[PDB]
């Protein structure tokens, strides 16, 4: 408000109002409604008097030696104002009014009193008449909305000069309303006095504030008085010197002998839980130069393999009806056979809701939802510690393979505009080097496999809510020669996908071809049911198995799996950060040196002969594989580890810099790290990596 | 300065013909900086006898100091596909115009 | 606003016989010729046809008293023979910015008896060697070509 | 016709009638925010889900009549589902491509000018020049810079008044019609966007995007311009710098320096007066920088210069708490201080009185070519870290901090007499006298300061007294910093009390900008400054005198003409022509004046010779005790800076040329104004049926100079209106009624 | 060595409009800096001054 008051009203009227309040001991800042009211009153008075002159005779003119026709009474002090009023009353022999008229008009020799209201002029004029009656003082009452009134319907001004003040009042109203101030200003008026904003804590809210105080006090007023009369008397130092000396930080040194290997859990070996087979995945390929249809290529690839035997169960599920999985595979084979008999690749195949397939998709569980009336009579009611499982070598093997090259170009990225910026050429060179060094890694194959499968399953889930649509598991390479290649890994049979929120789960069954005999590592495939189907010649006849399991997914997981290209981004970001750091250090571009010299090597692996180094290409590949596995095996445990392990890693690195790192409680930090290593393969492998890093760095 | 005080028709500079393969704004600002520098000489006491201009981006770019290619040993720029013998071929033939005859 | 309009706009309800200085610049030409003016203009002594797209002065009116004509910024490429007969008393001509490209094009002006200035700026004829000397020999009555008399002494003001 | 039916049916039910009757037009935007729904968390997932199904995108119920339900292959372009509750029919994205391919063409000539703020970027990059990439270790300070080139230096509030006048002419408000500020941009845009059918709301948004400035506090490492910050991603990197140059057009920051010059002159001539406040306020409300009233400029620009700061403070405007010393502004981050004027002796045993700043405080010393952080106690330069470009800027910052270090070592190390005077020959602040005394050389002061060892912490090159690098030895408390020193992101605007002597103290009592540290230079402004007082004209020299005289004559052309044609004697002796007569040679004021006067009489005798330009040109020479001589002058002389300029009676000249094909007059290059060889209305009351039905803001164009009509002003209310007689401004007339009482 | 180039910016005054022979000024960036009054045949005409 006050800011607007200063903005619109000129400093002259501002200072006149300042002295006006000072005469009555009113703060120009605590009171602001009255400040604005006084400024408006003074400005309207001056604009009323101004632009009017009296000739030698009794007539009005507008603009050198003539009187103003108007004497200012408001702009002066109280004593000076009464002095002028008395002087003019004596000179003209007109009784002085008890109140103080704000202006005097010589032409009619009348005391003109102005009043600007913010409500209907009717009430203001009636109140002013009641206050002042039977005196020859002429009341002129204005409004901010354009209204205007005067005694006897007489307005002692020309129309154009009664307009030049109504116009400014209207403009002030507009400018004070666009700032949200007009509404407050209006309600500030009562009678003729401008009350100030008041906010009173009374009633329940005062009996609920005389209870929200420190223990000693018993009312908000007493506490506020205490705080107002509070002077720092060294109270803080008076309690620092009497608090028990046990309370303290007690920095304990962090020496190279301090680190302790993380205690990984104990129990049964951990079993895989990824959506799709990672390394034990067969791949029925075709050299299709394809219609862009899933079922087209799926049928072609299926026909490509000759040797399909009668399916046999090799390892049961131990908690499932294995015959149902067997008949599910048989039904899928039969249904694929049917499409050969006409229907010309219907472009979409809905399975049949048979008992076996319905059971395999989780359907028919639907535990009842009863009310408490029955519950109070039954004798069994409850909701569990998750079992802790130790570390097995299979996860490390999976990673070792996922960090390897292959004979393909798995990622085909889009186009970029031409390069004109000398920095754009450098960026393109660096990006091309990275893509060349990483376009073949099996981690990129997992990126594709996952994103394609999730995209297809999302489209199927949205399209056919209530059909068990058969979703192949296709991917597309670009063979070393250059000829495009298509690949089938398995079949997925979606379930009822009536997804309402973002966490509703759609259950599906995945059947993935493989050559790895399930009986080599019986603990990996504990959630799987595995069949034997056909023998593949390679020349020896190795049995080909099928790995059937009933998993479940939701929309959030789907969009999460559609970002392994963001994983690619993270890997490139790290590599480019290292290159930029070295380039800044050496004052030139080390992209070519990094990616071609092959002499620089970073320690990435740990063979029996100590840390084994690897060129930059292997660094890029291993970082991408790490990011991809983060995206695959994501869970709360992994994030918790990452966090506390980052704290401990930072402490260790600080030690390696001879910065003399300290710690206030390290046992707590170790317990925090170890509370999140329970039954996750990826987390336990990361813990083993961390232990090896501790053993090799600090020693 | 005693010559540029002879002209009172200075207006706001306006580009009427761009270079069309160059740096127009920094040609404009170099003039708008020459005027300012000449004004500063007038305000100072005595003629410096040599006015070194403030080294600013405008002058650096207009002078070409920020366009000249940087020297690099051949070992580093082997892979860059744009390397070519300097003045490989640019005898662009241009026909006669009358402006030289008028000159 | 083409000529016919602005002429009347500049007529200002004042009869053509009582105009002594008419200004018509940037307005238009019908196609390439002056249209709108008429011979009833008899008191005119200053006509300014500046920037009016004008390809010739073939249909110019007959102005006995004209003394200050200026056709700068137009595209006249000849046909100046008319100005001689139609403006016998012309004594200040301003052919600057036109498309004149030869001294021959200025031959017709030789027969104007009272000529005192001929501004010929930005005309392809001004790129010749011995340009001013050739003009001053083709138009002997001239005493100011482009602004200077004969020794590059600026023409005195108050003309 | 349908909208009124909608309103009628809304009012039929007596529950929305309360909302539609009791909610004043003011309380409509707070009703507009009672939306329903839950918006949408995770919109990317929802989009990926929607595009899987068909008919994702809603369109108004018009496609039905201009888009077939099936293309030439039998694919349903649009459906009939009425998304949620609305008339919008659902549509498949095939409809978008069908429109883009087999759709109604159009002519797009209004797009490259409505969206100027983007095509400018396109045409600025298309002409940019590239340089070699330099891989030097980049240092990136954190400057706050403009990120909207060509913003037209408008605020965020007058831009709204421009929009309402270009896109919504029939909804303009009282604050605009009853005004006299038309602006120039609002006359260009109104002409350009004369037939645009694009999207009134979108046109408004684009205009307010183009006509506003913004800042971002970005890690800049060079350039700092308004155009170099849009291409920051292309020019600079963590380890590279790609030298680049936008090839468009720049802004001329001349209004700000003109404002600075005007503020300086006004403050001088107001403090040398009896009542500084009245002079300051009257000049601000009356003086104009290039036509614009100085009050609008002061309320519009963010320029931060001493004189402008005092001008704003005297007008009750918030001013930055930072104080500017030696060209660097010092933002306090912590601590308290007291001026405490005390006495000291200089190196030459000269008595001196300096405000010993008592109290420990830390400052950010941000500057044009350097930055620093300086924490100091009373007479104790505790620490000073500096950074910038080259060692010259570093030395400048170091010496500025050293001068404002409160250490008596500088005082006792003085070499010479600390008697410094400025262009006005005034007693400058002794600390400031020290500042200029040491600004040139401080070698002996550096030796007195000495050098101490440094431990090479993190990498911080030390500075030797010779202003050279040193990794072990560095000046006392001066630690040149690598990797740059970041500036601040805030100014902490506050209101500061102003004493009667142009010293801007504060509620705490520390001087921020003394009036003596303002006469840095008195160069010539590029724009024109016009004053409403005849006395002020003789301040900036003959050029200003002539320009102001001619501009004043232009301002009051009708009064000058009527008085010249009716009462010439009174006109020929006014006060405004006394400054002009100071220039005219003494021995020719009479002979000239008579020649003009007689000539002026010739215009009154014979009709048709009333030439406005000639009269305006020759009038100022009339004011004199005219003599008589047969001499018929061709040009009248004037004295300008000791040189004799000439004004031509018949024609144009450098001192005066009124350009034809336009109404603009120029004097000595300086622009004078326009010479002729909507708005301005006044409210009178509410609806009055005696004047008939209400009008629209457009129809008010058809009114006389005093006719009264009632119009629908703004969004809603109808107010009786009338055109104004007499200028009716807020110039000195308002001040007279207010300053007279202040006696 | 006396063959190294010292780049310099040259800024000439002139009255010749660029647009008359735009092919002659391929290497220049031509501005408009002033308005010079020149003594023509009819009076005194203002013509632009280019840089």
């Amino acid at each position: 408000m006050e800011d607007f008051v200063r903005q619109c009203f000129n400093p002259m009227i501002v200072e006149l109002a300042e002295k006006a309040m000072k005469e009555y001991g009113e703060d120009p800042k605590i009171e602001t409604n009255k400040f604005a009211a006084i400024c408006t009153h003074l400005e309207v008075c001056f604009m009323y008097s101004d632009f009017h002159f009296i000739d030698e005779r009794s007539e009005s003119i507008i603009v050198a030696l003539l009187k103003h026709r108007f004497e200012i009474i408001e702009g002066r002090d109280r004593t000076m104002a009464w002095t002028v009023v008395n002087s003019i009353c004596n000179t003209t022999g007109v009784e002085k009014p008890k109140f103080l008229p704000d202006l005097y008009d010589y032409k009619e020799n009348r005391f003109i009193e102005i009043g600007v209201t913010r409500r209907e002029v009717h009430t203001y004029y009636l109140e002013k008449a009641n206050k002042i009656k039977s005196e020859k003082t002429h009341i002129h009452i204005f409004s901010f909305t354009g209204e205007e009134m005067a005694t006897k319907a007489d307005y002692t001004l020309d129309e154009e000069s009664r307009a030049r003040i109504k116009t400014r009042l209207f403009t002030i109203r507009q400018e004070m309303a666009t700032r949200g101030l007009w509404d407050s200003f209006r309600q500030s008026e009562r009678g003729e006095e401008t009350i100030e904003e008041k906010f009173e804590i009374t009633g329940t809210m005062r009996r609920l504030a005389d209870q929200s105080l420190p223990p000693n006090f018993s009312s908000l007023e007493n506490f506020r008085a205490y705080v107002d009369g509070f002077e720092p008397n060294g109270c803080i130092e008076g309690k620092l010197s009497q608090m028990s000396k046990e309370v303290n930080a007690r920095i304990e040194p962090f020496l190279k002998t301090t680190p302790r290997p993380l205690k990984l859990p104990d129990g049964p070996p951990c079993s895989q839980r990824s959506k799709f087979l990672l390394m034990d995945a067969l791949k029925l390929s075709i050299e299709d130069p394809g219609e862009g249809i899933p079922l087209y290529d799926a049928i072609k690839c299926m026909k490509t393999f000759f040797g399909w035997k009668e399916p046999n169960i090799v390892k049961p599920h131990e908690k499932g009806i294995n015959p149902n999985y067997l008949l599910t595979w048989k039904q899928v084979l039969a249904e694929l056979q049917d499409i050969e008999n006409e229907e010309k690749i219907p472009k979409t195949k809905n399975m049949k809701k048979t008992s076996q397939l319905r059971w395999a998709l989780g359907e028919n569980m639907a535990p009842e939802k009863v009310d408490f009336e029955d519950c109070k009579d039954v004798s069994d009611l409850k909701q569990d510690e998750p079992e802790s499982r130790s570390l097995a070598s299979w996860i490390q093997s999976e990673f070792n393979k996922a960090c390897e090259l292959t004979d393909s170009s798995w990622i085909e990225l889009d186009e970029i505009g031409e390069d004109v910026a000398p920095i754009e050429h450098i960026a393109s060179m660096r990006r091309n080097y990275f893509t060349a060094e990483v376009s073949h890694c099996r981690a990129t194959e997992y990126i594709m496999k996952g994103v394609y499968i999730n995209t297809a399953l999302l489209n199927a889930s949205c399209a056919a809510m209530d059909d068990f649509q058969l979703i192949p598991m296709i991917s597309k390479c670009r063979t070393k020669e250059g000829r495009r290649k298509t690949n089938l890994y398995g079949f997925i049979i979606k379930g009822r996908s009536h997804l309402r929120n973002d966490t509703d789960v759609v259950n599906f069954v995945s059947m993935e071809f493989s050559l790895t005999d399930p009986r080599l590592e019986p603990h990996k495939w504990e959630k799987y049911c595995v069949l034997e189907i056909g023998n593949m010649l390679l020349r020896v006849s190795r049995p080909m198995f099928l790995y059937v399991r009933t998993n479940g997914t939701s929309k959030i997981k789907m969009k999460w799996g559609m970002e392994m290209r963001r994983c690619l981004l993270q890997s490139l970001q790290q590599i480019e950060s290292m290159i930029e750091a070295e380039s800044s250090v050496k004052e030139k571009d080390m992209t070519k040196e990094f990616f071609e010299n092959k002499s620089e090597t970073w320690p990435i692996g740990e063979s029996p002969k100590g840390v084994e180094e690897g060129s930059i290409g292997k660094v890029c590949r291993t970082l991408l594989a790490k990011s991809v596995f983060n995206s695959l095996y994501a869970s709360s445990q992994l994030e918790g580890f990452s966090a506390e392990s980052r704290k401990l890693l930072l402490i260790a690195q600080a030690l390696r810099d001879n910065l003399e790192p300290g710690t206030f409680d390290l046992g707590g930090l170790y317990e925090a790290i170890e509370e999140c290593l329970i039954n996750d393969p990826w987390v336990l492998l990361n813990a083993s990596w961390f232990n090896s890093f501790l053993a090799h760095a600090l020693k | 300065i005693k010559c540029m005080k002879t002209f009172f028709g200075w207006k706001e500079p306006n580009i009427v013909k761009p270079h069309e393969k160059g740096i127009n704004p920094n040609y404009l600002l170099t003039w708008k900086q020459v005027l300012a520098e000449l004004q500063d000489i007038e305000n100072e006491e005595k003629i410096p006898k040599t006015k070194n201009m403030k080294k600013t981006s405008q002058l650096r770019w207009a002078l070409g100091e920020n366009m000249a290619p940087e020297k690099v040993d051949f070992e580093d720029c082997k892979d860059v596909s744009d390397l070519k013998q300097y003045d490989s071929d640019e005898p662009e033939s241009r026909s006669l115009a009358s402006w030289i005859q008028s000159e | 606003m083409d000529m016919k309009r602005r002429i009347h706009l500049e007529l200002r309800n004042r009869t053509p016989a009582a105009v002594r200085e008419l200004v018509l610049d940037n307005c238009k030409s019908n196609d390439g010729k002056i249209e709108g003016l008429t011979a009833e203009f008899v008191n005119l002594e200053f006509l300014s046809l500046i920037n009016v797209g004008l390809i010739s002065v073939s249909n110019l009116p007959k102005l006995p008293k004209l003394k200050k004509l200026e056709l700068s910024e137009n595209r006249i490429f000849g046909g100046l023979d008319m100005l001689a007969e139609k403006l016998p008393n012309l004594t200040h001509l301003n052919l600057s910015g036109n498309k004149l490209k030869d001294i021959s094009t200025l031959e017709p002006l030789k027969k104007l008896e009272c000529l005192k200035s001929l501004d010929l700026f930005n005309c392809e004829v001004t790129n010749l060697n011995d340009y001013r000397e050739s003009v001053f020999k083709l138009l002997p009555q001239l005493t100011y070509l482009d602004g200077y008399d004969r020794e590059d002494q600026e023409a005195p003001d108050s003309d | 016709m349908e909208r009124i039916k909608e309103l009628r049916d809304l009012m039929s039910q007596s529950r929305t009638r309360e909302i539609l009757t009791k909610t004043t037009v003011d309380h409509m935007a707070i009703i507009k925010k009672y939306t329903s729904g839950r918006q949408e968390k995770n919109p990317a997932l929802r989009m990926k889900w929607m595009m899987a199904m068909k008919y994702p995108i809603t369109a108004d119920k018009r496609i039905i009549e201009m888009i077939p339900e099936r293309n030439e292959q039998g694919q349903t372009l649009w459906s009939k589902t009425n998304d949620a509750g609305s008339d919008r029919v659902m549509v498949s994205p095939l409809a978008v491509t069908w429109w883009n391919r087999n759709g109604p063409t159009t002519s797009t000539v209004h797009y490259p000018k409505v969206y100027k703020t983007y095509f400018e970027k396109v045409e600025r990059l298309k002409h940019g020049t590239f340089g070699p990439v330099h891989f030097r270790n980049q240092v990136k300070i954190r400057r706050r810079v403009d990120t909207n080139p060509g913003h037209a230096d408008l605020s965020a509030k007058e831009a709204q008044d421009v929009i309402m006048e270009v896109v919504f002419p029939n909804e303009v408000g009282a604050r605009i019609l009853t005004s006299e500020s038309q602006l120039t941009i609002t006359k260009e845009k109104k002409e350009e966007l004369q037939d645009c059918k694009i999207a009134p709301l979108m046109v408004a948004y684009m205009l307010e995007r183009e006509l506003v400035r913004k800042t971002r506090f970005l890690p800049v490492a060079g350039g700092t311009s308004s155009v170099y910050i849009e291409v920051l991603h292309l020019t600079q990197g963590t380890c590279w710098e790609q030298m680049y140059t936008p090839g468009g057009e720049v802004r001329n920051d001349d209004v700000d320096q003109s404002l600075i010059i005007a503020a300086r002159n006004i403050v001088r001539r107001a403090t040398v007066s009896a009542d500084p406040l009245a002079s300051l306020l009257e000049m601000c409300h009356s003086t104009q920088i290039g036509g614009i009233r100085m009050v609008d400029i002061l309320r519009q620009n963010p320029t931060e210069e001493q004189a402008v700061d005092i001008c704003k403070a005297a007008m009750g405007l918030r001013i930055s708490s930072s104080f500017s010393f030696g060209g660097f502004t010092f933002k306090r981050t912590s601590g308290s201080s007291v001026t405490k004027e005390e006495e000291v002796l200089t190196g030459n045993l000269q008595t001196l009185k300096i405000r010993v700043h008592e109290g420990y405080e830390e400052f950010t010393m941000v500057g044009q070519r350097a930055t620093a952080i300086l924490r100091k106690a009373t007479r104790r330069l505790i620490q000073l870290i500096v950074s910038g470009r080259n060692e010259q800027s570093i030395a400048e910052a170091i010496i500025v901090a050293m001068v404002f270090s409160q250490e008596d070592c500088m005082i006792k190390a003085v070499r010479g007499d600390l008697n410094f005077v400025n262009r006005a020959n005034q007693r400058l602040n002794p600390m400031h006298q020290l500042l200029r005394h040491f600004q040139k050389d401080a070698k002996v002061l550096f030796q007195n300061w000495g050098t101490e060892p440094i431990d090479n912490v993190m990498g911080m090159i030390g500075i030797l007294p010779d202003m050279t690098p040193s990794t072990e030895m560095s000046l006392r408390g001066v630690r040149v910093s690598k990797m740059g020193v970041d500036e601040y992101s805030s100014t902490e605007r506050v209101v500061v009390s102003i004493d009667r002597f142009l010293r801007v103290r504060d509620q705490r009592g520390n001087v921020l900008l003394s009036p003596e540290e303002v006469s840095e230079t008195q160069g010539t402004e590029k724009l024109t400054i016009t004053y409403s007082s005849s006395m002020m004209w003789e301040i900036n020299g003959p050029e200003s005198v002539l320009v102001n005289t001619y501009q004043w004559i232009i301002r009051n052309w009708e009064t000058v003409k009527i008085q010249w044609s009716q009462d010439p004697t009174m006109l020929y002796n006014k006060m405004e022509f006394e400054p002009f007569q100071s220039l005219v040679p003494k021995a020719a004021r009479g002979q000239y004046s008579g020649f003009v006067r007689t000539l002026f009489q010739q215009m009154r005798d014979v009709l048709g010779t009333f030439d406005t330009v000639q009269i305006i040109k020759l009038l100022p020479f009339a004011a004199a005790p005219p003599k008589q001589s047969r001499m018929q002058f061709s040009s009248l002389t004037v004295n300008v800076r000791g040189s004799g300029m000439r004004i031509l009676i018949r024609g144009n000249s450098p001192v005066f040329n009124y350009n034809k094909a336009t109404k603009r007059l120029t004097v000595l290059g300086k622009d004078a104004g326009a010479l002729t060889e909507l708005r301005g209305f006044l409210i009178l009351g509410k609806e009055d049926k005696r004047y008939g039905p209400a009008l629209s803001i457009n129809e008010l164009s058809n009114l006389a100079k005093g006719e009264k009509a009632n119009v629908l002003i703004g969004q809603g209310d109808v107010v009786l209106v009338m055109k104004r007689k007499r200028d009716s401004s807020i110039l000195t007339d308002s001040q007279t009624a207010t300053k007279r009482i202040r006696m | 060595n006396d063959t190294d180039v010292v780049n310099f910016v040259s800024m000439e005054f002139s009255l010749t409009d660029p647009r008359l022979e735009p092919h002659k000024w391929e290497k220049y960036c031509v501005l408009e800096i002033g308005n010079m009054l020149l003594r023509t045949a009819v009076g005194r005409v203002s013509r632009p001054m280019f840089l």
